[PDB]
């Protein structure tokens, strides 16, 4: 549907395709480096939309991978 | 068309009308820059200023003398009066020279600008030395990612992203000088 | 911030917030507001709480 990129036209922003292939480049580095690299890649916080002013349902995240490969 | 031409100076008398006056105004992005693109000079010659960033580090900011940059079309070259240009990079090796002496940093991918008065900012998210990579893990992950084909484009697209950068990683490690 | 004994910097933020916010109005513009942090969730809502998502 949209006209761009590879990764524009499958729905996908531009930042979860940079990120991913940022993981992919952190999965195979030295192991004196993919620990501490382990560090700059952990997605942990949280969101809840506010839709009337105070209501509003959650959603969490605990990744410690990275970004998720999955659609979004 | 630019009927809006806005920046720090006109922020600051606009703000001045509608916010209380006690408050000083507000920093901007700006104000922490001594470096623009249409400054002219920072030039001198046969050295230019690489502002090789990253969000977890600055890999460089001194001035080098050519740089070899991994654009989509292909790899290209940046001397010191170069044309301005906004080049997105696929992932490959950015080559630092000083001299004979040069610093392999693989790259992830990311834009990389070339201003008017020659400052050059390589803006990768994930920037390795090719030093910290091992060889035998990219052929591993491509054996899988050559695997898990699905008609998931989203998926797909990562598969796409994965093999490529995958391949380069490969076809960079074999090629050492 | 999150946590709370930061000292009247969420604060400032939420009045720059609204000593921004107001400069940016000029023909009816439309606006979304949204806070990073657990003490600006409760700080907003108190000046700008229709324009909250």
């Amino acid at each position: 549907a949209p006209s761009g990129p590879f990764y524009r036209v499958a729905g996908m922003s531009y930042l979860r395709y940079s990120n991913i292939c940022a993981d992919l480049l952190r999965n195979v580095l030295k192991e004196p480096f993919k620990a501490k690299a382990q560090a700059r890649q952990a997605i942990h916080f949280r969101q809840a939309p506010y839709v009337d002013g105070k209501a509003g349902a959650s959603k969490v995240y605990e990744l410690e991978n990275g970004i998720p490969k999955t659609a979004n | 068309e630019a009927a809006a031409p806005a920046g720090p100076k006109e922020f600051t008398e606009v703000w001045n009308k509608k916010a209380p006056s006690t408050l000083i105004v507000p920093e901007f992005p700006s104000n922490y820059t001594a470096v623009k693109a249409v400054g002219e000079g920072q030039v001198h010659g046969d050295a230019f200023p690489v502002n090789f960033y990253t969000p977890h580090s600055i890999l460089s900011q001194a001035q080098k003398d050519t740089v070899v940059l991994p654009g989509v079309d292909g790899y290209f070259g940046v001397k010191a009066s170069h044309v301005p240009t906004i080049a997105q990079l696929k992932p490959g090796v950015v080559e630092l020279h000083s001299g004979a002496e040069s610093e392999k940093f693989f790259v992830s991918g990311g834009f990389a600008f070339v201003h008017p008065n020659g400052v050059t900012d390589i803006c990768v998210l994930e920037a390795a030395t090719l030093d910290q990579v091992d060889p035998a893990a990219v052929k591993s992950a491509l054996a899988a990612a050559s695997a898990a084909q699905p008609t998931d484009e989203f998926e797909q697209a990562a598969n796409r992203a994965a093999i490529e950068l995958y391949s380069a990683l490969e076809s960079a490690v074999e090629a050492k000088a | 911030s999150d946590k709370g004994l930061c000292g009247g910097l969420n604060s400032n933020i939420t009045k720059y917030t609204r000593a921004t916010l107001a400069t940016t109005e000029s023909e009816g513009k439309d606006v979304v507001v949204v806070s990073i942090g657990d003490k600006g969730r409760s700080q907003l809502t108190r000046i700008e709480s229709q324009r909250y998502q």
